[PDB]
């Protein structure tokens, strides 16, 4: 559960990400596939090589979902209802994988935001990604 | 189980890691990001705000020891479990730290290396470090296994 | 995040517990202290012996809090905010302990309500206890 | 470790376990309560609802094998790692099951025992069984350690 300060921090940090959101989504996926190779079992069709168009494309979709979650932070079950159906009901993703991707998104933000990735921002983003992850791993409709 | 190329990458980056500060940064961020961990550090004094934590001299001094332990693991990658035996007994048998918190601190450290090294902290360099921090956490949790 | 069926299941199962709530709360605490002795670190000055009046009284408090959470399943951050203050801000309980208590509560219910503890009801109660645990471990005010 | 009196209380209750039911009920509840686990068992056919899971004959048959592995553990409490070595390779090296899921299945089994035994599944008896299922989960996870 997010505090007012967390919501401010998330909106400010994601604002700093701005137009790079898609790039960062893609890099986070790449980091995840290299660090935690079992996650690749969810994307076997995909070309998972460095510079992959498929990873670039997927990364943009992930990023846009996160932007949507930020804009609807007080309405996440509703905003992410179709993504929850996909991840929790259809794909049955093991929740551990959300911890892995969330970590890799934090690493990616840390690597790109050396002037803005403060401890408080880190904290708020970690909570935000836990909240998103909880919605996407829940079947509630 | 790091490739030779992964070993040189890990070694090269680590030689640039500031021993006085990176550990304190990782411990400090652990205390801020995962607030329940503060319960283990009542003797450290003021942890009331992020600024209090990150400026806290006991967090910095303790973090230097944590970082020294990671340095030890890096020098003994083929025997992390032996390297960490004494610390495993402290953390598991005496303090009863939940082992997930070992993984959390390892991941915080990776976030700290990323912050510091930026473009140098490439996905393949991360992957090598992830094997290291997984091995350290596993070794620290040995006494639960 | 709970589905409508989860909410129905939880209200029905906890409604069946009824007047047993405190007894079953105390039994769950006892199960937890015996099964997972590290949890006794949170209660260092308590009498945790079998039959303990302090465990009985604490069990009633936990049980009443759950009753409140069940009633206010769609308003839990508000309803449980003082308990979040207590568990997240003051005691700083490590979240793993919530898994352990939650487990012991499910064991207790299984042992006492064989007809009501169906797989679906077990699943819904696990999710409900996770939601309660998330509120109590979060700092959001 | 289990004391002699714990081991005695465990074996007395286990002797009364319905060997055709308890395993499939534990596996079925795992799949219902923790639905992501169904990804490992898709080949078992219809798992689309709680009743479908619990009425699935492959779940029942597989559950009987799982129960048998628990029986084997109970007969080898001083050597669980050796008893489960090949099973560990299957579950870790081949299936890549996250080890938390081993703990979840052990705890679901404890719930099923409570369900069957009611008041006879006393808090001390539960504590003994928790050591057992922790040991089995740890032994299954040995190939990750
Ligand atoms: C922050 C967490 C996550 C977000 C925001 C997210 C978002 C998305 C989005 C937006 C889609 C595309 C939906 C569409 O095209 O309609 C998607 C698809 C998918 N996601 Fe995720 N996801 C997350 C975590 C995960 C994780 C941890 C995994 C597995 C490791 C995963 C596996 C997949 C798969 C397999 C697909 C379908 C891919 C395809 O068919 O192209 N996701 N996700
Ligand atoms: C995962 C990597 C970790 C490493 C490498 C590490 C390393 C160390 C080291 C080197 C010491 C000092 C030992 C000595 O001076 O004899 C120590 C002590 C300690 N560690 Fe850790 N530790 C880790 C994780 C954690 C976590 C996650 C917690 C708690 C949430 C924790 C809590 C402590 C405590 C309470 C002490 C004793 C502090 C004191 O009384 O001065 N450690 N650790
Ligand atoms: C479903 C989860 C939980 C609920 C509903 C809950 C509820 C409560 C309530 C209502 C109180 C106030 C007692 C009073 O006013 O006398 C309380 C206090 C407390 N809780 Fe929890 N609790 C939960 C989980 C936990 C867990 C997992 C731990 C630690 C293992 C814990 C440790 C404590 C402690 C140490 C106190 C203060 C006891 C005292 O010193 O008097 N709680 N809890
Ligand atoms: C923790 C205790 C567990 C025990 C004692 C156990 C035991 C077994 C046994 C005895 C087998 C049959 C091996 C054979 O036929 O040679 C097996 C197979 C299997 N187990 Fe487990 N297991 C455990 C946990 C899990 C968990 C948590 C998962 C998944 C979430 C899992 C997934 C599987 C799968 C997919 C198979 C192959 C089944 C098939 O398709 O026939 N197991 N396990
Ligand atoms: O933080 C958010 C939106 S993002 C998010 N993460 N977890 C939840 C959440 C809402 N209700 C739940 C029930 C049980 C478990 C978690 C949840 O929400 N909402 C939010 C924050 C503060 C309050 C308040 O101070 O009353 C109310 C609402
Ligand atoms: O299930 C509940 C109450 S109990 C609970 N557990 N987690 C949450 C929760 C609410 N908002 C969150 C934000 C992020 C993470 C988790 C949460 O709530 N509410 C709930 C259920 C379904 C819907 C819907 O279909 O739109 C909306 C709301």
């Amino acid at each position: 559960v997010l505090s007012p300060a967390d919501k401010t921090n998330v909106k400010a940090a994601w604002g700093k990400v701005g137009a790079h959101a898609g790039e960062y989504g893609a890099e986070a996926l790449e980091r995840m596939f290299l660090s935690f190779p079992t996650t690749k079992t969810y994307f076997p069709h995909f070309d998972l090589s460095h510079g992959s168009a498929q990873v670039k494309g997927h990364g943009k979709k992930v990023a846009d979902a996160l932007t949507n979650a930020v804009a609807h932070v007080d309405d996440m079950p509703n905003a992410l209802s179709a993504l929850s159906d996909l991840h929790a009901h259809k794909l049955r993703v093991d929740p551990v994988n959300f911890k892995l991707l969330s970590h890799c998104l934090l690493v990616t933000l840390a690597a790109h935001l050396p002037a803005e990735f403060t401890p408080a921002v880190h904290a708020s983003l970690d909570k935000f990604l836990a909240s998103v992850s909880t919605v996407l791993t829940s079947k509630y409709r | 189980h790091l490739t030779p190329e992964e070993k040189s990458a890990v070694t090269a980056l680590w030689g640039k890691v500031n021993v006085d500060e990176v550990g304190g940064e990782a411990l400090g961020r652990l205390l801020v990001v995962y607030p329940w961990t503060q319960r283990f550090f009542e003797s450290f004094g003021d942890l009331s705000t992020p600024d209090a934590v990150m400026g806290n001299p006991k967090v910095k001094a303790h973090g230097k020891k944590v970082l020294g332990a990671f340095s030890d693991g890096l020098a003994h990658l083929d025997n992390l479990k032996g390297t960490f035996a004494t610390l495993s007994e402290l953390h598991c048998d005496k303090l009863h730290v939940d082992p997930e918190n070992f993984r959390l601190l390892g991941n915080v450290l990776v976030c700290v290396l990323a912050h510091h090294f930026g473009k140098e902290f490439t996905p393949p360099v991360q992957a090598a470090y992830q094997k290291v921090v997984a091995g350290v956490a596993n070794a620290l949790a040995h006494k639960y296994h």
